[PDB]
């Protein structure tokens, strides 16, 4: 399976853009990352521009970042582990525990985006 | 006088997925789509108000016709619209 | 030193393309390439018009690009890359507005100053060769440069007619008349 790059065409204040490549677009509301040198950024599919060119928006500090860098598909929306592992823990937006007490496993990661 | 029709007859056959079950009669594109509605470029001799359906199986109706594009907006999640 | 100006949207491109192709002459041998593909996707209006549509693609559009250059030597110096450009830039749609108007910066650069002889109907030739000589000798045109000259049919006119060219036209026509003659008969 191949994972789907794309470029980052344009960084407006906290919204990021990609262009893709051809027919290589992600459906609305999927997780997309980019290997920043601090970590890793995560972009979410809000708008089909056009022309294999997507709006998204940025989950962390958005600043450094080079026109043009090979973000990379994730397939799906964010999701985020589930299961009685996850309690008594703190967890960030993305799934993450910042608690220092490594990862969480889970069996489960479920998406953010349901019915 | 025949590298002409041989231009032609590639050109035609190049975007036949494209050019052919097409001529934006009942068909369309979905050219951009943001925020639950779809500017999809075609659909010619589409009604104002009409009910159209996506490959998807997820339904929308037109309410801007205008000679570049089409407005639908969705009656599901756009999440199924490419 | 540009020639007579495009006057900034979309005739830019044909601005670009002359005066950057103008630097080194060849704007005879670049304009004849234009007659050319403009000819060819006039010879082809099956999807040579109908494929300067804008929901294709980035690379689809690059290879109608190569479809063009596909087809003998239709494109000729700049005016390929212009269609690069114009491919990528998806300006490819108004690409007939490009091409009459860098005729029409050519045909400055020969001097033809088209002209008009407005009517409500077409007129017999004398009256035409002798409007013609006319307004070529006149000061109108200085020489060394043409003169075009289309009598068009107008119903909106009552007859009469009315000569047109650089910006500049004398009306002596029936319509305009009676309107001066209806606006003096209105006062008290």
């Amino acid at each position: 399976s191949t994972p789907i790059t794309g470029k980052v065409t344009a960084v407006i204040g906290a919204i990021v853009d990609v262009h893709f490549e051809q027919s290589e677009l992600p459906a609305i509301l999927n997780a997309l990352e980019i290997k920043t040198p601090q970590g890793k950024l995560v972009l979410e599919v809000a708008q089909h521009l056009g022309e294999n060119t997507v709006r998204t928006i940025a989950m962390d500090g958005t600043e450094g970042l080079v026109r043009g860098e090979k973000v990379l598909d994730t397939g799906g929306p964010i999701s985020v582990p589930v299961g009685r592992e996850t309690l008594g823990r703190i967890i960030n937006v993305i799934g993450e525990p910042i608690d220092e007490r490594g990862p969480i496993k889970s069996k489960l990661r479920k998406p953010i985006h349901a019915d | 006088k025949a590298q002409p029709t041989e231009v032609s007859s590639i050109l035609e056959e190049r975007i036949k997925g494209v050019s052919d079950e097409a001529n934006l009669n009942e068909t369309g594109r979905v050219l951009a789509v943001g925020d639950g509605i779809a500017r999809v470029f075609g659909l010619n001799n589409i009604q104002a108000e009409e009910l159209v359906e996506f490959s998807s199986g997820v339904k929308g109706m037109a309410l801007n016709l205008e000679p570049g594009q089409v407005g639908i907006v969705l009656f599901g999640s756009d999440r199924l619209v490419k | 030193p540009p020639p007579v100006r495009l006057f900034g949207v979309e005739g830019t491109y044909a601005t670009a393309l002359y005066q950057a192709a103008a630097k080194n002459s060849s704007i005879d041998a670049a304009f004849q390439s234009l007659q050319k593909v403009e000819s060819t996707v006039k010879k082809n209006p099956k999807l040579g018009h109908l494929l300067l549509n804008p929901a294709l693609s980035l690379k689809d559009r690059n290879s109608v690009i190569d479809a063009i250059v596909e087809t003998h030597k239709n494109l000729d110096g700049y005016v390929v890359n212009l269609l690069k450009v114009l491919s990528e830039n998806n300006r490819l749609g108004c690409f007939e507005k490009i091409a009459s108007d860098f005729g029409v910066l050519n045909d400055a650069h020969n001097g033809l100053l088209k002209g008009t002889v407005t009517s409500a109907e077409p007129l017999d030739p004398k009256s035409f060769k002798r409007i013609e000589k006319a307004l070529s000798a006149s000061k109108l045109v200085g020489q060394g440069k043409s003169l075009k000259l289309e009598n068009v049919v107008k119903p909106e006119i009552k007859g009469g007619l009315i000569v047109e060219l650089g910006d500049k036209t004398v009306d002596l026509s029936i319509s305009t008349k009676i309107q001066k003659l209806n606006k003096v008969l209105e006062d008290s």
